């Protein structure tokens, strides 16, 4: 079937606070498989997040 | 591999400012920030804060927000501690440290500050040669007495530092308002007085440098 087609472009980001663990005093982010995790906190620290 | 080598120890009268450097070696400066820790004479170890060597943002421990200021000569892999309007109870040793592996993995040597009022007195450097008679063993101990200086620190080497094995340098101690230090060196009895042995002393605060060759008493 091809009689119509709808636009299906990317997802935006999504939340996953299962990532933000704790490094025994600091909040610790991780990554799925090397995916692109977009990161900073209300305080001043790493401001974009394109990381492991 | 990783070496954090710190500046030497200063003396400063109350009210002054000090900039303590920490020169980093072995790692990429930028991926590992710096911890500044104060080990106060009695009290034990205390975290003073951390500096993001990537962005440059410092965190201060609440005890340290104010007179303390972290900065970095990024370019030269140096982090620096500056303590302004020095209070007398800031005498202690400050360590830089690398934060890595969910903690701290390497510590520096320490830079000790002695906040203390006093003028500037150059040291007198005296050779210590063995007793006038005999002194016959398989080895021999010479010495060097660095007496009556202010403030700290002095540096002392033997033969420009080429003679380091068998050396005991004794921590400076305050006596009658002045510091006194001493050092011994032990060499085989064939070395001295056949070969020259020289005490090298520097007192940065007075721009004093003294080279004293140990001579036999007769």
């Amino acid at each position: 079937d091809q009689g119509h087609y709808v636009e299906m472009h990317q997802p935006g980001l999504v939340a996953d606070h299962s990532l933000l663990s704790i490094h025994s005093a600091k909040v610790k982010i991780t990554v799925p498989s090397g995916a692109q995790v977009k990161y900073y906190c209300k305080c001043p620290d790493v401001r974009e997040g394109i990381t492991s | 591999q990783i070496q954090l080598v710190q500046s030497g120890r200063e003396v400063k009268n109350p009210g002054e400012t000090v900039k303590i450097s920490c020169k980093a070696s072995g790692y990429t400066f930028t991926e590992y920030p710096m911890l500044w820790v104060k080990q106060a004479p009695g009290k034990g170890f205390r975290w003073m804060g951390l500096i993001y060597t990537n962005t440059g943002e410092p965190t201060y421990a609440e005890e340290f927000k104010g007179r303390f200021v972290f900065s970095l000569e990024i370019s030269a892999s140096t982090a620096y501690l500056q303590i302004n309007n020095l209070t007398n109870e800031d005498t202690a040793t400050y360590f830089c440290v690398r934060d890595y592996f969910i903690s701290l993995d390497y510590w520096g040597q320490g830079t000790t500050l002695t906040v203390s009022s006093a003028k500037t007195t150059a040291p007198s450097v005296y050779p210590l040669a063995p007793v006038c008679g005999g002194t016959t063993g398989s080895s021999v101990t010479l010495g060097c007495l660095v007496k009556g200086y202010f403030p700290e620190p002095v540096t002392l080497t033997w033969n420009s530092g080429s003679l380091s094995s068998g050396v005991h340098t004794f921590p400076a101690l305050l006596q009658s308002g002045l510091y006194t230090l001493s050092s011994s060196v032990t060499v085989t009895s064939n070395t001295w007085p056949s070969q020259t042995i020289t005490c090298n002393v520097a007192h940065p605060a007075s721009s004093t440098k003294v080279d004293k060759k140990i001579e036999s008493r007769r």
